[PDB]
Parts: C-alpha cells; structure tokens; sequence
RNA sequence: AAAACUUUCAGCAACGGAUCUCUUGGCUCUCGCAUCGAUGAAGAACGCAGCGAAAUGCGAUACGUAAUGUGAAUUGCAGAAGAAUCAUCGAAUCUUUGAACGCACAUUGCGCCUUUGGGUUCUACCAAAGGCAUGCCUGUUUGAGUGUCAU
RNA sequence: CAGAUCUUGGUGGAAGUAGCAAAUAUUCAAAUGAGAACUUUGAAGACUGAAGUGGGGAAAGGUUCCAUGUGAACAGCAGUU
RNA sequence: GUAGAGAUUCUGACGUGCAAAUCGAUCUUCAAAUUUGGGUAUAGGGGCGAAAGACUAAUCGAACCAUCUAGUAGCUGGUUCC
RNA sequence: UUUCAAUGGCCCGUCUUGAAACACGGACCAAGGAGUCUAGCAUCUAUGCGAGUGUUUGGGUGAAAAACCCAUCCGCGAAA
RNA sequence: UUGACCUCAAAUCAGGUAGGACUACGCGCUGAACUUAAGCAUAUCAAUAAGCGCAGGAAAAGAAAAUAACCAUGAUUCCCUCAGUAACGGCGAGUGAAGCGGGAAAAGCUCAAAUUUGAAAUCUGGCAACAUUUCUUUUGUUGUCCGAGUUGUAAUUUCAAGAAGCUGCUUUGAGUGUAGACGAUCGGUCUAAGUUCCUUGGAACAGGACGUCAGAGAGGGUGAGAACCCCGUCUUUGGUCGAUUGGAUAUGCCAUAUAAAGCGCUUUCGAAGAGUCGAGUUGUUUGGGAAUGCAGCUCUAAAUGGGUGGUAAAUUUCAUCUAAAGCUAAAUAUUGGCGAGAGACCGAUAGCGAACAAGUAGAGUGAUCGAAAGAUGAAAAGAACUUUGAAAAGAGAGUUAAAUAGUACGUGAAAUUGCUGAAAGGGAAGCAUUGGAAAUCAGUCUUAC
C-alpha cells in the first residue's frame, strides 16, 4: 500500500509518473474483471483506487500550501485560501473594531474606571 | 399529553348521505388503504382520542403549611410507638428500645461496613434483610418506564451533623438517611402509612 | 378522582342520566347569559335584580390609593 | 359528463419535470412548477400545507454542508493542523 | 445509585447504546475476565478479547472446553473457538459462538501495545 | 341556559386561549437557574457586593407614604452633601439617580447618613496594587463579599 | 322408519390473527446550547462497492482521501494481510443542478473572452484551464452636457 | 359495549350459484412433454379482402424488443406457450 | 350516397353491462357556418357560451386542492358493570 | 350436561299515547368506541387554623422538578 | 482656446455587499369568515387564521415631551398584585387596561444645534515595510502617494447639564512580553468484590449452603430474577497530561503629561431636532368614554416656549416632563434546530402518518392525498440421508429443551370450516319451569371417643 508520508516527501514530477501508472494499473484490472478475475485481482481495484486518491490529496496540499506561501502576508488572497467559518462570522465586526472608541470614552474609562472595592463587617 | 394535533394530521370530509355509509368524515383520493376510511373520531381507527390529555392539567396539589407540619409532627409520634412500627412492616422485635438513638460517633462512619457492623448490634439488620429478600420485578408495564424493580423499606436514619454518615449507610438497601431540620413525610409515613422504623442520631434526637 | 365519580354508576343506563324526552343537547337554551329579558327573564327577576340597565355616573381614570381608608372601630 | 371514449384523447402533458424539485409537476404553457414555484427565486410555500412543507423541508434530504458546520461548531471553528 | 447527571439510567438508551455500539465499542463490550495465575501476575481482574488469545469456556454446554480464539466477531458479541464446532445434518461443521463474559482468559497474546494497556490498566509486565 | 343558583357566569373564554395557555413547569428549574446565576455574578464580581447600596425613600401615595421602601439611586444632591463626585460613585457602588431630587431636608439626610455609613465602612483598593492614592485603602487583606443590606438596611 | 342432510355439544384438525408478554419507537416535561447561504445553502438529479435494488454513506480522490485517536479486524461469500462497514475530525475532494450568475432549456441546446496544449494532419480542426448575471457602495479610469465659470 | 346505515380487520349463508354466449371455425397426423381442444411443424378447411385483422410512423408507453431458461404466481379453461 | 362527423327511432340489446353511456338495426350530414392534429390564449363569482344554466379533467344554478375547522345543531342516531 | 315430554314463552335496541309490527338500526366475530380536562360559580362534606387566614410571585436551602425554611407585600375576611 | 468645477454616464475597471433557505420564539404590514348574540346589520369571533415583508440567539423595549397630587416616586423588560376592576358595549351578548405596592434583573449613555481658525488637528484606498493570529486561513501598525472632506471630518458640549472664565488640591497608558502561581475548559486515560459447592435445567443469571465488596445494591448485556461474569455505577466539583482560555502577581521593555481630567465659585452666559407639534376632518384602532393610538387629506405654530395632568370650551393658576435625532447588557420568550436527562405517558387498530426499506409503496394533469407492515430459536443447529412423485411435496429419519417453534415460523381466541363420536328433527330454532332417561361427578362416610 502507498503510504502517505513518503509520498510527501517526493516531488510533484515524480508523483505525476506514479498517478499516471496507477491509473493505467487500474485500467488493466477493470479490463481483468470484465474478461474473468479473482478475488485478488478484485481487491487489488479498491486498493489501487484509494492509493490513486491519496497520491491526488498529496498533490493538492503541495498545491495548496505553495499557494498559501505564495500569497502569504498579502493583502488580498483567494476566497478557497481565506477563512471560511460561517458567512456571518466573516461579516461581523472584528474584535479590533468592536473595541474601538471615542477619545471622550477613553477619557472617562481612564480616570473613572469601574474600581476593586469591598464592605468592612 | 398526547401530540394535540394527532389525529387531525389528515384531511377528511364527511362524504354526507345517500352512499349507504355511516356519515363519519372519510379519506379522500386514491390507490392506498388509507383512502375512503375513517377519521376525526374516538372511535376511528387512527382518529383523535377523545378530550385528549392536556399538560395544563393540574399536577401539583397545595396543603396549607400548618397541616403538612401537623403530619410530620403525627408521624413522628408514630415511629416513637413500638407497635406502629411492628404493624407497619418493621422486623423491630430485637432492637433495644423505641426511640432508637445513637451516639454522635455514628455520623463520622466512614465504611459501610462501619453501618452494616451497627445495624448489627443494635439489632436494626432484620428489617434490611427483610428489604434485600424483598427485591423484586415490578409487575406490568412499570419495569418497561425505568421502574425496574420494587422492594420494602428499611430504617430511617436521622442525623444533625454529616460527616461520612451518609455515605456510609446509603448503599444498605431500604436504609434512608435524612437531616434532621428537613424531614420528609414521603420518608416518615411511606405510603400513606404511620410508623416508620426510625434510628435517631443523638445530636439530631436534642435539636428535636 | 374518576373512581368515585358519576359516569362509573351510569356505565350502562341509556341516556347517562339525562332521560329520554329531550336528551343531552349541545345549546338547546342558548349559550351563555343569551337572553335575560327574552325567555331567561323569570330566572333573572327573580334570582338577579338590578341586572340591566346604568345606575349612577362614571368616573375616569379612578385610583384606588386616593380613596384608600381602612376602617378600625 | 362523458367519461369512457373521452380519457382515450389524453396523451398530452400539461405537466413535466421541474429541474428545480425534480417532481412532474412543471407546467409547460405556463412555465412554472406547481410543486415548488420555479423558476421564482423563492419557493412555493404555504402555512395551510403544513404537511406540503414537512415532504420537502430541511432535513429530507443530505445536509451535507449543515452536517460538516455542526461538527466544526462543536470544535470552536478552528483551523489547522494538529501537532 | 448513579448520581451524576451525563450517565443515564434509561433501558431504552441503555438497550440502545449496546446494541448500537460501533466496532471499537463493541471491543470494550466485549471483555474476558482473566485466570488466577494471569490475574496475580498482571493485577488485572479483565481485559478485552483478541484474536489468537487462549481461553477456556466457564459456562454452557460447551463448559471447560478450551481453545484459541479464532475470530472475535464483533458485530454479534460472539467468539469463535477453535474446535469448538458443532456438527451439521450434511455432514459440515457449523462455529459455535460464545459470549465473552463466558470464557476466562488463561493465556494473552502479549504484544507492546497490550504491555503498555496492562501498565496503563494499574498493572505491571 | 343558566338556571342554578349562583353568581352570573364571567368566563372570557370566547378568543382561542389554549394555544396561550402559560405552563409552570419550568418554575423550579428557573429558581435553580436564577441561583447558578447569582452564584456565578457573587464569585465573578470579587470582593465587591452583589447588591449596590439603594437609597431610602418613600412611595408616592397616601396609601404607603407612612412606609420606607428602597430606591434607584442617590440624588447628585445628596451625593454632594456626602462629599462623593458622582464620576466617582458610580465607580465605587453608588447609583445615581438624575431624576430624583430632595424636596424635603428630612429625604436629604436620610439619604447622606446612608452615604456615610458606605463610606466609612467601604474598602478600595488601590488601582495599582502597592500605590495607595485618595481613597484608596492602605491594608485589603481583609476583603471579604458581605451583605449590603447587613451593613447597612432599610429602616 | 335407517342413511344422507340440517342443527346442537365435545375432541382433533383447519381458517383467522385476538389475547398475553415484550419494545434501539412515539408522546410529554425539564436542562443546556446558538451554528445556514454568492468562499454557492436548504432542496433536487444522475452516479459511486469484487459480488447492491432500496435504506444509509459518499462525489469521477465517489459506502470515501488526509490528519488525530484506538489497537487487530471486516464478515454473507470471496479476499487479501498499524487492521477496522472503528471512532474522532482542524486538511482536501465535492459530478449535473439549485437564490443560481454568459443566454437558454419537455433541446447534454446556443454563444463570447484570455491563456495553454495536441498531432500522419498545424491560416484547419480539436482539447484543457480560467472567465463573461443584476442591483447597490467606496475608489479608479474613460467620458458627455446651448450645466456654472475662468481664461 | 350488542347496537351508533359505529371504526378497522377477519369471516359466513346466498353458492359450486349468477355466470365464463359480440367479432363465421375449426379438423387430422406427428413432434415435444409427467401432462396437449389451446405449444410447434406438416396437411386440410376458413376469415381479415388494400378505407385489411397488411406494411409504417406521430402522441403516449419504456425495455413490453431479442435469445435462453420455467416450481409457483399472472394470462377469469388450460398451458410444455 | 361512401369514408369521416353526428345521434332520430326501435322508447331493441345490455342494464351487479364489453361499456360509470356500449352494441345492433334504423336514421341525420357528407365540400363547407365542414371535419380534425399539434402549438397558443382565456381560470372560479372567473372563463367560455349559434344560449342548454350548457361547458370548464366521470366534479357545475359556482370546478378542484388545502386550511380557518373538531365551523354551528331548539334536529336524528348512539352513549359500556351489579 | 344432553335430550325428551307437559305447560308457558313474539325481536331486540329505539323515538313514541301506543312496537311482534307491514316503523328505524342490526349477516356474523374479534379489537377499538362516547359526561373528559380547564377557568369560575353554588350547595354539601372532610381537614387545618381561626379575627384572622393563605409558605410554593419570589428568596433560602437542599445534588435536587421533591422535601424543608423564609422577609415584605398582597388576596379574601374583620363595616356599612 | 485650453482649463477649473458641477451634474450625469460607461467599464468582465480595484475591492466589497445584497438575494435563497429557516421561521418554534421577535418586529411589522395586510386581513377574513365560520362562531356567539338562541334571528340579525353595530358588536363578538379578532386587532385572530390565511397572505406579505424583515431579524436574532433572543428579538423588541429602554435612560421620561414618565407618573403622580404623595412626607412624593424615578430607563426598559418580565412576574405577582392591582383586576374581571375603572371603562367600553343593539349598555345586549360580551369585552376590558393603567398608577401604586411586592419581587426577578439592574447600567448607563451618544449626537444635531459652538470659530481648531496661530494652522482638517479627521478618514477610505494604492504602494511598501513590518507585526500579529483559533488561522500561512485571522487582525493590525508605521511610512509614503492618490483621493475624501470646509456644502464640515476630528477635539470640546448634551440640559442630569455644560460652556467660557476665576486658584487648587486631587487623579492618569486603548500599551507589550516573560515567568510562575491561582481558576475555568472540550479529552486521551485511570477504577471494589464468587463466576466456590449442591439441586433443577438445553442454558444457573433459579433454589440452597459458604463467602466477598459497597463513597459502587443506578442501569444495561450475557443461553431464565447477576452488587461480586462483562460494560458501567461510586469515589469524580479528581488524580492524570495535552492544548486551550480568565482575572490577578513577578519583573522586562515601550511609553513627550509640552497633556488630560474630576472637583469648587461665577452678578455671567447657556446654541437644544418643523409639513414636525398642534388643530379640523375621514378611516381604522383602544377599556379610553366630547378621538386612545396610527394613517390619509386640509390648515399649519411657537419661544419660558411645547407637551401631559383620562368631560368638550374660554380664561387663570399650579405641578411634572422636554417630542419631532441615536445606541445599549441582565432579568423575559422559544410546537424549530442542536446536545442531554427524565416520566404515576402509549405499548404495534395504541403512541408521531411512519417502532419495519415512512412521507415510503400506491393515487391524482396538478395543487395535493398517503397506507399496510414488529416477534423461529440460546444457537440455523433452516431438516443430511433413504423412499414415493413429472415436480410441488408426502412418508420415514434427522436437529432441538421443544418442530404442539419448520421461516405459511412465540403464544394462537372468536366468527367460520372439515373430520370423528353422541344426539335431535312431520312447515323454524333458541328459552323458561318440572321431572324421566342416558352420560358424567363431587361431597359425605369409613371414624373418633
Ligand atoms: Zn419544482
């Protein structure tokens, strides 16, 4: 089975060779189940299909995360890049912004803010 | 309470007369069982129950302060009468004397075995064998409705301080333990019934 | 309860013990005090007199507390 | 009041399938869906056909989406990977 | 008694998380207590069955019968012994299956994950 | 039709009531809820009480004028005869009450002996621990969450 | 008038599915929580497994991939050998649609823009990728006016 | 609960009864088969008689097409079709 | 006079039908105010009507669907053990 | 228990002055199937307290939708 | 002629935003009828259903153009009370508030109208730098250009005041680490004791002996009633180790008070929101009655002016409040969604329509309509084999504790049906009463003294 951490650890090239021959192995055995297979050759198809769709999460993620160097502290970045909690998260007032305030409001929290006391017996 | 739209979710007219059928409203359209029975009625398969159940029905039953404190005080006078409790249930032939009071060391039991261990020379473990012989399946639809099993009570203990007495007794089947300044009469008179099988703990017998 | 109730002793009788000649009809007098002065009006005289009609002037806007004046003797 | 000999002429839709609600319920000459309204932006719905809604409402269907932003809400909406 | 408020005490929920348990549930569910000699050795009362543990079946008509486990199989609360078979009418042989609870582990399949949940269970190897 | 014995029937029954039909079933967990509540505003707030101090005052009507109920705040009237800023009140525990105004001496001084007894027996800490300012406490290791109404009740 | 037949009673056997027992369901109450969508939602359509119709799950990475946790299964057969129809879940995929956005649509219908690539074939044809809705807001750019003037 | 032309489901007498009578009509041999008035082949007798009971299409259906296989069930007799 | 479109009579057949309107005979029309397919328009106190209160999916002196609605009941029926 | 003989015995339910009715409903069996709950009122009865009475709007207290406890109001009653 | 500006356009211009779904609870609009009044038209139903628009985790309301007439209260919301009261009503049916008082919860504030005028002190964007992160996904900072803005962006002020003045005390960061402590927090983990004998059984989880544990005798599972067989339960508001958050604390660094602020007195001054208030009128609403609110139309203020003081008018006093601009937590709601715990609830014609492949099969052009249906056994051990038959099957045998559990499967009622035995019968049957016949059967007795 193809595993996922020498995977990573390769190039994107060289991980184009090896989804392009799992591709053609798949082939030739969806050709050997219509023309008569056993269970080996059967079982072999789900374990060449998930080994193709780890190799393409592989590409993605180097894809991705060259992408995010590639547009990292810019400005503007792609809406697949930014956050995406929910649409009203994104809409709402930042926590910089909800704590903006005049500079009367500053003034009173300054000389007049809410005090530590306590009540003798 | 029953769902206050069930039996109503479907749509059904009475068809009238002059179809020699009774002329309860019916199931319109077609190609299914449903269609042409009956509806909106106690009788009806699948109808509204009649005056289904409300939850504004009247639950929770008031008694004047005055008189649920004569009944506290009544039943407490009744477990302090040797015979009340024999008629009761309680297997109190060898216990020393009516009202059972113990020392104060009792509230710092620790162990259940501590509890078992004095239940046992105050003569109190006939009525808590009498409780564990008495465990059995509820009868009906009770054990279907987390009433799983039913089984008789045991001694009553009542404490003024908690220092482990608690935890000590409250594994011993039947054996109910409870403060002294908020006595209950679902514990004093179980059932509707006087007499109750009490052990009284010094301190909580003198705040009496 | 329900055990010691009526409807529990007339399991059986016909009619529920509202007879025969006139049955157990939804509104057969009307709903609520209807009449009064139509066909309820020898109940209302001689049970409720005083029962139609103004008596007095009206006041707007009373206040309880103005007029509050317990009495002891 | 011509039954038998008069439904031997119907072999002509008045309705097709809608691409909105999938359901054959999509008038031709009109060019709208009796099930759900299409092609109006919003849906038809009404509050007489409380069990017109329950057929369709959400919840029938997958909810995908709902699924995957209720598990990412039990979290706190983080992002990442864990170390 | 319970006293916490997140346990239930339901049969109907009870019922239900049993017979809903997924697989790796169903591997606690399905627990083996262990002999005297591995229970003074490792300070454990029980531990989930494996596959290729030794056991011997304490209930039953099959009651003393002793063999490896050949397949803990989960999705019945069953385990499979070996020889531990039931001779059909054409002549084949049918598993008998045994629940978990009745059977005492005499011999564990030790590996270094088991080592670390005897360790892990206030145990020691 | 209303032929037994009694007073004429008064029932406003007549609208759809059962779908306003109001349950309390709720009641015990709402007063477990108001409780968790409290408890967690009393260990949230520090030493500070969980009731600020109210003024002395009299209902508006003959019928209670002769009682002492508590009111919203201190007047800024009576805030000045204290010697209390009202910047400051409202950041020690004093409501203020705009609104409210002494027509009478007696309400004047009622009210003042309220603010000093507060005062006298308030602790502040220093809003930098160690720098001690004007009004500030010199010793707050004696903080402790007491009752207002114990320090000082309506009377 | 004996048998048949009819009726009654009982036994056995049918027909039927009452009753009793059960219950991963419903109903009601309480407690707690606040989280959909143009960054494409709710919904719909068609597909996806070695052997599947549905349900359940997923989207051409198609009863799932990554990561984390657990630690040896799955199971009807076959079958192989950090397993698993396991749990969790912060990385991804997410077909045709749908507010649905190039125009349409009882037509896998009809267009345009940019880049790139293909081959016995190269001014041809084809393919791939990325784009082209409306309203409004800030700004930019290009403007129009016998609108107001300066010059 | 004995009633409500009650509700739902089940089952009776009628009763082996009404009935299976429009569109001219079938018959012989052989084959197959456990089983043939009905299947197939041959022979005969007939009919639709070109505004057809022929050969095609549109609307509508949707796999009914085709070969192979056949315990039932369905083809209101039968059935190897 | 045929096809086709109709539907006078037998008040025939049938009338738990082959048929919730059919069959037989007889009959009316048959080159135009003709017959008809598909497309399209008109929708319920509305449409459409060479006009019968005809027709508008077997529903028409106000279609069908769902809700208000468990509408109302001086009226009929039923209303369970000793 | 079955059957026989003697005597007696109309089909039940229903509205009705009057039903065996040539008045209505009922072919049969099983299961389901109709004076409920709520806000008031009135008589009566039981209990507590009594010129008072009503803890449960709340607060306290219980790890517990129960029970226990509690300030100030307020309702009704003490005057028409 | 070039320019400036204004106005109005275009772009697949740069960057954003809106719709749809949901709708239990929120704010509005629109808006009935059945019903009741024993008819019915005002009324009632009802400011409801249906329809339409727009939100949130709550919404709305909210710091008095508020009450009251007091010794005065003091934003809003909700609860109790006020109160079935004042009042409205063919004064009929009916409808019907508010102030006070007690409680839950409490929190206050922001602009417009001011000359910064010795200095647009204000801000979006482009660019480039750094920094920061629930986060390469987030959020800022500094510099520099272009613009916006004098047809007004900051600072200062909000009537409770304030503003300018007059000395004089008092007060002061929108900061950043780092360290450790103290709390909170989803979660990975951790957890006491019989499976000893006998009997019954197919199975011991039963019965009986003998024990053990218990801060654990809740509840499930396991071949029948299991605290000790298993999961759990109690300990647990906790040990644990892995990340999170909170308010303090230790100091480190950055911070121009050349500032700012509260307070105190002014012989002073004090800007305060217009087709809006108000009035008439017409609708619609309300308990609001000589109009309660809202809306349409007409007329349209004012400056100690304008509201309001629940009988219209003029007049004169008195209180109170300060509209025509704005924000705001908590207490309150929640037939929906999500996660839990329950129950004197239902128990397969019940409970949701749906315990099951259920909004499914099926119906209808369509809107819509909408079922039926749970149970072999501990285990398929699902009947090998022989025999009869074309087969389906039967008969043996076999499995099982059981086939009186064979999938047409737990139990298996009645209607109704066949067989057997008995009996009866000349155009009904059933019943009651009394005895006969035939079948059937118990008591009593036998003994005790
Ligand atoms: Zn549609």
């Amino acid at each position: 089975a193809l595993k996922t951490f020498e995977l990573r650890k390769q190039s994107q090239e060289n991980l184009a060779e090896q989804l392009q021959e799992l591709r053609q192995e798949l082939a030739s055995l969806r050709v050997q189940k219509i023309a008569g297979g056993s269970g080996s050759k059967l079982s072999k198809i789900k374990t060449t299909r998930k080994d193709i769709a780890r190799i393409l999460t592989v590409i993605n993620e180097s894809n991705r995360l060259a992408a995010r160097e590639a547009y990292k502290n810019k400005k503007y970045i792609p809406l697949d890049l930014r956050q995406k909690k929910t649409r009203a998260i994104r809409r709402a007032l930042t926590p910089y912004e909800q704590s903006r305030k005049t500079l009367k409001q500053i003034k009173k929290e300054r000389y007049f803010p809410l005090r530590k006391y306590a009540l003798k017996a | 309470a029953v769902s206050e739209k069930a039996g109503h979710q479907t749509s059904a007219e009475s068809w009238g007369t002059g179809r020699a059928l009774a002329r309860i409203p019916r199931v319109g359209g077609g190609g299914t069982h449903r269609s042409g029975q009956a509806a909106f009625g106690n009788m009806c398969r699948s109808g509204r129950m009649f005056a289904p159940t409300k939850t504004w029905r009247k639950w929770h039953v008031k008694v004047n302060q005055n008189e649920k404190r004569y009944a506290i005080a009544s039943a407490v006078a009744a477990s302090g009468v040797p015979s009340l409790l024999l008629a009761r249930g309680h297997r109190i032939e060898e216990i020393p004397e009516v009202p059972l009071v113990v020392d104060d060391a009792v509230q710092s039991f620790q162990k259940t075995k501590e509890a078992v261990a004095l239940l046992k020379e105050i003569k109190a473990y006939r009525d808590v064998i009498k409780v564990a012989n008495s465990r059995k399946l509820r009868a009906g639809k009770g054990k279907l409705r987390n009433r799983r099993h039913v089984q008789r009570r045991g001694p009553l203990v009542v404490f003024n301080e908690d220092t482990g007495i608690v935890k000590a007794f409250r594994n011993i089947p039947g054996v109910e333990i409870v403060n002294v300044r908020r006595l209950n009469l679902l514990q004093l008179a179980p059932g509707g019934h006087l007499g109750r099988f009490v052990i009284w703990t010094k301190s909580a017998f003198g705040l009496l | 309860p329900t055990h010691v109730s009526k409807t529990r002793k007339l399991r059986g009788h016909v009619s529920a013990g509202h007879g025969r000649i006139g049955k157990h009809r939804k509104h057969p007098g009307g709903r609520g005090k209807a009449g009064g002065l139509q066909h309820l009006r020898s109940h209302f005289d001689k049970y409720h007199p005083g029962y139609f009609g103004k008596v007095g002037m009206r006041r707007f806007h009373l206040m309880k507390n103005p007029l509050w004046r317990p009495t002891v003797n | 009041t011509k039954g038998t000999q008069s439904f031997g002429m119907r072999h002509n839709k008045s309705h097709t399938i809608c691409r909105r609600c999938g359901k054959r319920s999509f008038h031709i000459q009109k060019s709208t869906c009796a099930c759900c309204g299409y092609p109006a932006a919003k849906t038809r719905s009404y509050n007489w056909g409380a069990k017109a809604k329950r057929r369709r409402t959400t919840g029938t269907g997958r909810m995908s989406y709902l699924k995957k932003v209720h598990r990412s809400f039990k979290n706190g909406f983080r992002s990442g990977k864990p170390a | 008694m319970k006293f916490s408020r997140d346990v239930t005490s339901s049969r109907r929920k009870q019922r239900k998380a049993h017979f809903g348990a997924p697989s790796s549930v169903r591997r606690v569910l399905m627990s083996a207590p262990l002999s005297k000699e591995l229970r003074e050795q490792y300070k454990i009362r029980s531990l989930p069955v494996r596959r290729d543990d030794q056991i011997t079946v304490i209930r039953g008509s099959n009651k003393g019968r002793e063999g490896k486990i050949t397949s803990v199989y989960r999705k019945k609360f069953l385990l499979l012994i070996e020889r531990v078979t039931r001779e059909k009418a054409n002549g084949a042989s049918a598993p008998v299956g045994i629940d978990a609870s009745k059977v005492v582990i005499t011999k564990l399949h030790l590996d270094k994950d088991r080592k670390d949940l005897i360790v892990r269970k206030g145990g020691k190897v | 039709a209303i032929h037994v014995k009694g007073q004429l029937p008064n029932a406003h029954f007549h609208k759809d009531w059962q779908r306003y039909v109001k349950t309390w079933f709720n009641q015990p967990g709402r007063k477990l809820r108001r409780r968790q509540a409290r408890q967690t505003k009393a260990a949230k707030i520090a030493p500070r009480p969980v009731e600020a101090i109210r003024p002395a005052v009299k209902p508006p009507t003959i019928r209670y004028n002769m009682k002492v109920r508590a009111g919203r705040g201190f007047t800024l009237e009576e805030l000045k005869a204290a010697g209390v800023s009202r910047r400051v009140a409202s950041t020690i525990g004093i409501p203020v009450d705009h609104r409210r105004r002494n027509r009478s001496e007696e309400s004047l001084q009622r009210n003042v002996e309220r603010i000093k007894v507060y005062l006298a027996h308030l602790i502040v800490f220093p809003r930098k621990a160690g720098q001690p300012k004007k009004g500030d406490a010199t010793d707050v290791s004696g903080a402790e969450q007491t009752d207002v109404a114990a320090v000082l009740p309506i009377t």
